[PDB]
């Protein structure tokens, strides 16, 4: 049982887009500016939390295995509520049966549903330097805001409470994430294939200082994760039997 | 700070048609096609009711 | 060369009220300094405009408590306003007209 | 199934220019006075016409279409999604630019 | 008037993908690329003769949930030719080629 902060860094290897409603305007397509209209561009925590909910979705439905047809066990109404916690079927009683729903359904307590907290957060990432963005997507074509190739965006997730098999579900996530590492929007012209490195850090409450479990660095070459914790993460999330997905409630 | 929008995964990405079964399919485009009609009712509901406001009192509140 | 003979001259000096109406229409301010514009501002103009619709409501006038306490509490958020404008000109012509319509 | 990435590198033999379509600068990577970049859209739209010719020397339940359509799975119209992604081409080192 | 353009023999990085590629419309991607080597142009300039490039590309595909990419093999781009190496590749012109549900 601790508490896991991810803070790193984010080298784009592509330009970086992200197409907000309340960001874009009639100019066209502009980045979240973290203030006013002469801020620093921000890439939201909700799209790199969307991509590593459905790479988590998406690794449970693999380990879960499937059929000879080609389909996964689970139905439309489980798919919803594990990637967009969505109570597509639609309290005090499960005011206890929480702990449980979690433990036999570590998807849904990391990243949580309509009632239930989510035990993974994940942040906006932000350039380190200044002038790290620009405009993109030249054609009559409006041009897009984006990231700019190499820019290096300060990234922090941060899972509270993770059991061995929160954090071993969210290293994986990562590491079928590094497959096609890829955020926000504009996959034509290739917009969002990144290059990131984590470092693993725990806090036990009470103590002064975090210890780094080790790193984990997503490289278009490989992955590479160091600390035997993280591995140990892993393979208790792997080797784990007891996990029930087809759960849910409100 | 936030924004963005919930979306259909199914729309996005297409390897999950790999993963759902056809009647699961079925139910996927059923739900489509209803949330786009109950879309458009909300939608004309929601401008009647937005004129209604501009229109202006208790009776008008218990409408 | 002619005479006025005013019939229902009650309803004439009636009317004349009606008559005695200059109307300040944030609308217009809005579009006129758009180029000297403290946009942080703009939301205060756009708040006191619905807040006018919802005192003015269908009444081309209405002289309710409500709608003299939001008279001035819209003139006293625009002289906050008023500060904004970064041209020395601009802020001394829209003073100026602030200061206009609150006299009036 | 498997996704794929092409990553390398482009040699030049002679001065590329792009953007014909104030004075006619390459496209920049961000401000002013980082690199300049080559645009991606022209890579695709080279890519989208090579497709075009190569097929026609050959020649949400709807995705039977790209099984149908190799050209609309990899590339995609409006509605439909693109498989294919084209980045733009980075200069590695500095200069590789000039007047 | 004078343009800007990258100088003669400059080497530039760049990055693509094909998302969940499957092997026939893969395969019609390199044939594209294939008959693009023949008239490697890109750009505009056309009558200033701007577009003549070639390229190298290593070809990696991912299986998700593996720690390391495996790699397919490499295309090269050149005026002298096309070079296509790894047995992945052919096999999916190869598979592209001869694919009749078209």
């Amino acid at each position: 049982m601790r508490t896991l902060n991810f803070n790193g860094k984010i080298s784009t290897l592509e330009p970086l887009t992200v197409t907000v409603k309340n960001a874009v305007s009639t100019s066209g397509h502009r980045l979240p500016r973290n203030g006013g209209f002469n801020a620093a561009p921000y890439f939201p925590g909700t799209s790199i939390r969307g991509t590593l909910r459905h790479a988590a979705h998406k690794v449970i439905v693999d380990r879960v295995g499937l059929n000879a047809d080609g389909k996964s066990p689970f139905d439309l109404a489980e798919h919803f509520m594990l990637a967009q916690g969505v109570d597509i079927n639609g309290a005090p009683g499960e005011i206890n049966a929480g702990a449980e729903l979690r433990s036999k359904n570590p998807l849904i307590s990391l990243f949580g549903r309509w009632g239930l907290s989510g035990k993974v957060g994940i942040g906006n990432a932000i350039p380190d330097g200044d002038n790290q963005w620009g405009m993109f997507g030249g054609g009559p074509i409006d041009p897009y805001e984006a990231f700019i190739t190499g820019a290096e965006l300060s990234h922090r997730m941060s899972i509270k409470n993770a059991t061995d098999e929160e954090a071993g579900l969210f290293i994986s996530a990562l590491i079928r994430f590094a497959a096609e590492p890829r955020f926000g929007g504009h996959a034509n012209h290739n917009c969002g294939l990144v290059e990131a490195h984590w470092t693993v850090t725990t806090w036990k409450p009470g103590e002064l200082v975090p210890v780094t479990l080790g790193e984990i660095v997503i490289t278009p070459n490989g992955v590479e994760i160091t600390g035997d914790e993280l591995f140990a993460m892993v393979k208790a999330f792997n080797e784990n039997q007891s996990f029930d997905f087809t759960a849910r409630g409100h | 700070f936030g924004g963005g929008a919930r979306s259909i995964m199914f729309q996005r990405d297409e390897s999950l048609m790999e993963f759902l079964e056809t009647d699961q399919v079925d139910r996927l485009e059923r739900l489509l096609e209803e949330q786009a009609e109950a879309s458009v009712d909300i939608s004309q509901i929601k401008t009647e009711q937005d004129a209604l406001k501009k229109a202006m009192k208790a009776e008008l509140q218990i409408k | 060369n002619m005479y006025l003979i005013i019939d229902e001259a009650d309803i004439f000096v009636d009317m004349l009220e009606v008559w005695k109406q200059r109307r300040f229409n944030l609308r217009e301010l809005t579009s006129a300094f758009n180029e000297h514009i403290p946009r942080n501002g703009v939301h205060v103009i756009d708040q006191l405009m619905n807040d006018v619709t919802s005192i003015a409501g269908d009444l081309h006038f209405c002289s309710t408590p409500a709608a003299v306490a939001l008279f001035d509490n819209s003139f006293n958020a625009l002289s906050k306003v008023g500060r904004e404008i970064k041209n020395e000109a601009a802020r001394k012509a829209f003073f100026d007209c602030i200061y206009s319509w609150e006299m009036l």
